[PDB]
């Protein structure tokens, strides 16, 4: 799994 | 039978706010008053009523009348709907304005032939609607202010010969907010104007021949969105609130005393989450799990949010009392993470987009989850409907952020942060046309002041179907797996703040439900005659459950014409067609990653899993792409997915390779090499290793931005030659 993680909420 | 009610609906008002004081016999002057006011939109006067405004037919000069005894001599000298200076005394209507307002109508017999009086009457209950109603909830506004900008930066000028004063038409600029800011009046003016010419049958035809925008406006306005208007004045007035709260309650009385005491218990915790404890946290702890983590600088990973980040670096202080990082412990977080959340029942829900039996958490919670959801479910069982009332609007203050973080991102104007950003406004507003709730809506009666994170502020349209439950503090708690349509959207001021009123009207969620399957049913036609697949494949898949549902449809396609548009055409195909072979998906969802089966169906431990922007999925060969988040600084999804594709393409190169295995290319010791140089070059993240170096590479490459293709072949050459070669070898093998 590969991902391209998002910013903190 | 239904008009008739509406004819019915109006003597009533009338017998308050209408008061005739005639000679000539009333019976006659009086009919005549009612054959005039009949024309306003009856919800108009009912909001004058709110207001305590009455309207009194008298004879002669008008200003010989109790209620305008008091005025003052500027205010005695008006001007008529043209613009053409009067003296009161002579005139026939006049608007007083105040915390007691007046409408004086001069009786007269014909009000018919006289298309000219009728214009002008109806231009001060315009203006009695502009500047004494809608004045009270923020209004005209925006909405309004594009209806005046449309007419003058308009070619055909006599749309402004007709609405504007030369004061307006000389004005340079557009009106912008502040510009109503400091000239109420002037746009009172404009609105009540074109409000009187549409209510006079005779000038109706002018408006919609010389400036049709504003016809339209007045028109959608008059016959309906009023409606709307009077039900905000109500929300402003303290019985009228209670009025309604109190038929509610009744409504549920029963279902409140016969609630048990574990009900209550329920009802409760799904209003606050219940944080991890220490002392348990602590008491779980393994053996060596315990003692790892005090060989542990937290702050290392990037998994743990700062708040799991802080929360687990405090797990360490009460162990004290006593006497980058490995993969092993790497784990060991991995695993903490899910255990240091909050029990959250709502959460759960919208993470899950309803499935509540994803094995994305641990059996034991996901069983204690599942419990008390069967059972809300079951204590949520009375629907709103009543005899008490019909429709009802519900209330809930939303944070943009939880739609989509993106454009959350610029949504409050950074030089003022009580304005909204009209740029992002509109790009939010394009394609939000369904929304669907998987979990519990907790609305308001009444509505309420918002937080700073809360920009949003929905009025919502509850079916009588619709079923919830009655909390003392005036809220209600819906029941889960609504449908809700989006009916409007516009900006709007409260409290010298803007925000963004979502009107919504619940209906079936099968009804959205419906639409999401049809569209995921359209799109695999359109791109399987595209990249020549067989008709009936099952490429592209819409896994939306979440409240800015139709936004996730729609942006899927455009991700997609972007993906088209930028890669090459044979690379698309060849690789794609990989994909299909091991049933590959497109999945776009709003439901946390860690949820989509084309992931956790692969995983081997469940601390395994993976939230994020995008992901890629080599055992399913698909790529899953979470919409309502924002990507680390990603422009757009468009990037994040091609981002995506990136590894995509490395899996199939590797496989070309050496085709009796699933290796990467990107593994290469050739590779391994170019990155251990230029793996630096690039976007931070590419930094991370070998994969997401070639995939962040991969996109920079393809982007729409031509800028950003130039830095990788003057900053990573070896790179985009390699990316190249691998293109090239796919392309042809």
């Amino acid at each position: 799994v590969y991902p391209y993680p998002m910013e903190p909420t | 039978e239904r008009n008739k009610t509406q004819e019915e609906h109006l003597k009533e008002i009338m017998k308050h706010i209408v008061k005739i004081e005639v000679k000539g016999e009333e019976a006659v002057k009086k009919e005549a008053a009612e054959k005039l006011l009949e024309k306003v939109p009856s919800d108009v006067l009912e909001m004058y009523k709110a207001i305590g405004g009455k309207i009194y037919i008298v004879d002669g000069d008008i200003t010989k009348h109790i209620s305008l005894e008091a005025l003052s001599e500027d205010k005695k000298k008006i001007k008529d709907i043209y613009g053409k200076d009067a003296l009161l005394h002579e005139h026939y209507v006049y608007a007083k304005e105040g915390y007691e307002p007046v409408l004086v109508i001069q009786s007269s017999e014909d009000y018919v032939e006289n298309t000219e009086k009728a214009l002008n009457v109806y231009y001060e209950i315009g203006k009695i609607l502009s500047r004494d109603i809608l004045s009270k909830i923020n209004q005209p506004y925006q909405k309004f202010l594009d209806v005046l900008n449309t007419i003058k930066n308009a070619s055909d000028s006599d749309g402004q010969d007709l609405l504007f004063t030369n004061q307006l038409k000389e004005h340079p600029t557009d009106f912008s907010v502040e510009f109503l800011e400091q000239n109420s009046n002037e746009v009172q003016e404009v609105f009540a104007k074109a409000f009187a010419y549409y209510i006079e049958p005779q000038h109706r035809d002018v408006l919609q021949l010389y400036a049709p925008e504003a016809f339209n406006y007045m028109d959608k306005f008059n016959e309906q969105e009023i409606n709307l208007s009077l039900e905000e004045l109500k929300d402003q007035r303290m019985l009228s609130r209670y009025e309604k709260w109190e038929k509610i309650k009744q409504h549920y009385q029963h279902w409140s005393d016969s609630l048990s005491e574990e009900g209550r218990g329920l009802l409760k915790k799904l209003q606050i989450p219940i944080e991890p404890k220490k002392d348990d946290i602590i008491h779980s702890l393994s053996q060596e799990e315990k003692e790892l983590l005090k060989r542990i600088q937290i702050d290392s990973s990037d998994f743990l949010s700062t708040e799991e980040k802080e929360f687990l670096k405090k797990l360490q202080i009460d162990i004290r009392d006593s006497l980058p990082l490995s993969e092993k412990e790497k784990e060991f977080l991995k695993k903490l993470k899910l255990d240091i959340q909050p029990y959250d029942i709502n959460q759960r829900l919208q993470d899950t987009g309803g499935l509540i039996d994803s094995p994305s958490i641990n059996l034991d919670v996901r069983k204690q989850y599942k419990r008390d959801i069967q059972n809300i479910d079951a204590l949520l069982h009375q629907s709103i409907g009543s005899t008490l009332y019909n429709k009802i609007y519900l209330y809930e203050n939303m944070n943009i952020n939880n739609l989509t973080a993106t454009l959350g991102a610029d949504l409050v104007d950074s030089t003022d942060n009580t304005k909204i950003n009209r740029g992002i406004f509109n790009e939010f507003k394009k394609n939000f046309k369904y929304s669907i709730s998987s979990n519990y809506m907790i609305v308001d009666i009444n509505e309420r002041p918002a937080l700073d994170n809360e920009r949003l502020k929905w009025r919502i349209q509850l079916s009588p179907d619709t079923r919830a439950g009655y909390l003392e503090n005036g809220k209600l708690i819906l029941q889960r797996n609504i449908g809700l349509e989006i009916k409007d959207v516009q900006i709007i001021k409260q409290s010298e703040k803007e925000y963004i009123r979502i009107d919504a009207k619940v209906v079936p969620k099968s009804k959205i439900d419906t639409k999401i399957q049809e569209a995921q049913l359209n799109i695999n036609q359109e791109w399987n005659k595209a990249l020549g697949l067989p008709k009936y494949t099952k490429l592209i898949t819409f896994n939306v459950h979440n409240r800015y549902a139709s936004n996730i449809v729609e942006s899927a396609y455009l991700i997609l014409n972007e993906w088209k548009n930028n890669i090459q055409s044979d690379l698309i195909k060849k690789v794609t067609n990989y994909l299909v072979d091991g049933n590959g998906r497109f999945v776009f969802t709003d439901i946390t990653l860690p949820n989509i089966a084309e992931q956790y169906t692969h995983q081997d431990e469940i601390y395994e899993q993976v939230h994020s922007k995008g992901l890629y999925v080599p055992e399913s060969r698909s790529i899953l792409l979470h919409g309502p988040s924002k990507g680390v600084e990603l422009r757009n999804d468009s990037e994040g997915f091609i981002h995506e594709f990136g590894h995509a393409v490395d899996d199939y190169a590797g496989y070309l390779l050496d085709k009796n295995q699933s290796d990467l290319v990107t593994n290469s010791k050739k590779f391994i090499d170019i990155f251990k140089e230029e793996g630096s070059n690039l976007t931070s993240y590419g930094r991370t290793n070998e994969a997401e170096f070639f995939a962040e590479a991969f996109r920079l490459m393809h982007s729409t931005d031509h800028a950003e293709r130039l830095k990788v072949q003057k900053n990573a050459p070896k790179t985009f030659q390699f990316i190249n070669d691998q293109i090239k070898f796919i392309i042809n093998s």
